[PDB]
């Protein structure tokens, strides 16, 4: 909704969210007590590297390695009180904020893979229940790669 | 003369039992005393000096901390005789006090810490001070690197230059060469907190900012931040006792006080454009460090569009606006 500025700057604070989401390892499913608990973990996993993995692709077509940048530039410890800033106001007490306190270390920078994002939209197709908006959304990001959708 | 200081030696050995006959021999200090402020009261204060010296020169920890305890009731054993003058700090060598309390805190806080890399760094550099007596005894010591530990950080320093000599940088060895700055940054973390509880150390230090400056051009993300909050940690000791000491003096010799400003000022300087291509978001805080350095907050506020901050910048400010 708003100006260019602000959205080169918030894409690129976005880019980075999406980047730390991609980043964060696949849960111990094992360690869950049930089968049911377990598998639901492991599909919002899937949700997550298909979501953000797209996002972050989406957002790194822009330009040549956009994503290096990103992290280059807002990977300092003056993006997290940027993020924080532009996400909240800074009334609230910026100590008990999870966002503020987490420990932003090595950012693996490094730009999905096809053949891994296709496994995790198909280990999320039951994430939203299959809503017809999950799967056109999918089918249409898949729209604009190389590769296409199983 | 050294019959004295081996007479006050002797009374604060009694100065732990009982008062009364020290306080006689402090007595008998006054009258017998010179009294000449000039210089025979520096001539009890470089007795006091040598003395504080003495228990510092002194379970190699467990030991070190008996020594801490020791110059607490030596300081404690001297405010209540009074003791309550002398000051040959001159240049180079009261103040000497805190400061070989500090450098017994740093002696304590590098104690805490003995691994391999450290040791091996520690040896190289009292082998090049001097030889050491190899009737086992080897630290190969301390209580010698203690009342002089300033020289084992500029030592254990170039022995990070040439450990990343062969560094080969290739990851594994920039993590030895982050473990060795966050060892003197909590060194400098010790000296500071035992403030509050009241020209070779310098380049070591402008010598690491560069030289973590190179490694953060070949770095993993989260790895080359750590190193920049910690060079941000160790830079905001530096630009605090500039501070401190600019406090200190004042007024006639200005000349002298005015040349040592734009000393600082043309390294707030080359530490605000070393990180300018680092964080913004350490920014903040370096501009607060050194609550003032605003050309480099404000020419970040610049870079980007953040016309919030520079409104934030003088929201919070004494003439500023006439700056901006």
């Amino acid at each position: 909704h708003s100006s260019n500025v602000q959205w080169r700057a918030l894409s690129e604070l976005a880019a980075l969210c999406y980047l730390i989401a991609f980043q964060v390892p696949r849960p111990k499913i094992k360690l869950i007590k049930g089968e049911a608990g377990q598998n639901l973990l492991e599909m919002m996993a899937c949700d997550r590297l298909s979501q953000s993995g797209h996002m972050l692709l989406n957002l790194s077509r822009g330009k040549q390695d956009f994503l290096k940048e990103i992290v280059e530039t807002f990977a300092n410890k003056s993006g997290q009180s940027a993020l924080y800033d532009a996400l909240f106001s800074s009334q609230s007490p910026k100590d008990t904020s999870f966002l503020g306190s987490d420990d932003i270390g090595n950012i693996d920078v490094r730009e999905p893979e096809l053949e891994d994002l296709t496994r995790y939209d198909v280990g999320a197709i039951r994430a939203h229940n299959g809503s017809l908006q999950h799967l056109t959304w999918l089918g249409l990001q898949w729209n604009s790669l190389p590769a296409l959708p199983g | 003369k050294i019959k004295l200081l081996k007479a006050a030696f002797l009374q604060y050995c009694r100065k732990d039992l009982g008062h009364a006959q020290m306080v006689v021999d402090e007595l008998f200090s006054s009258h017998s005393d010179l009294d000449s402020d000039s210089e025979l009261d520096r001539a009890v204060t470089q007795i006091s000096v040598d003395l504080m010296d003495d228990y510092p020169a002194s379970i190699i920890l467990h030991q070190l901390e008996d020594k801490m305890k020791a110059h607490s009731f030596l300081m404690d054993f001297i405010h209540q005789v009074g003791l309550f003058g002398r000051l040959g700090s001159f240049p180079v060598r009261l103040l000497l006090c805190e400061h070989a309390e500090k450098l017994s805190a740093a002696i304590v806080l590098k104690n805490h810490h003995s691994r391999l890399s450290d040791l091996v760094n520690t040896a190289i550099l009292i082998a090049l001070n001097k030889r050491e007596y190899e009737i086992p005894s080897n630290l190969t010591p301390a209580d010698v690197f203690f009342r002089e530990v300033s020289q084992v950080d500029t030592i254990c320093e170039c022995l990070l230059e040439h450990e990343e000599q062969v560094l080969r940088d290739s990851i594994e060895w920039a993590e030895v060469v982050i473990n060795v700055n966050n060892i003197l940054k909590d060194m400098l973390q010790a000296a500071s907190h035992y403030r509050q509880n009241r020209r070779t150390v310098i380049i070591r230090q402008h010598e690491i900012v560069l030289k973590v400056a190179y490694p953060q051009a070949d770095s993993n993300l989260r790895n080359i931040v750590t190193e920049q909050l910690v060079a941000l940690i160790d830079c905001f000791l530096d630009g605090y006792v500039s501070q401190l000491k600019s406090v200190d003096k004042s007024s006639n010799r200005e000349r002298y006080d005015n040349l040592e400003m734009e000393y600082l000022q043309k390294r707030s300087d080359l530490l605000s454009p070393l990180l300018s291509l680092g964080q913004y978001l350490w920014a903040a805080s370096l501009a607060e460090k050194y609550c003032d350095f605003d050309i480099l907050v404000q020419m970040c506020e610049q870079t980007d569009n953040q016309s919030r901050l520079q409104r934030y910048m003088t929201q919070f400010a004494d003439q500023n606006f006439s700056d901006f």
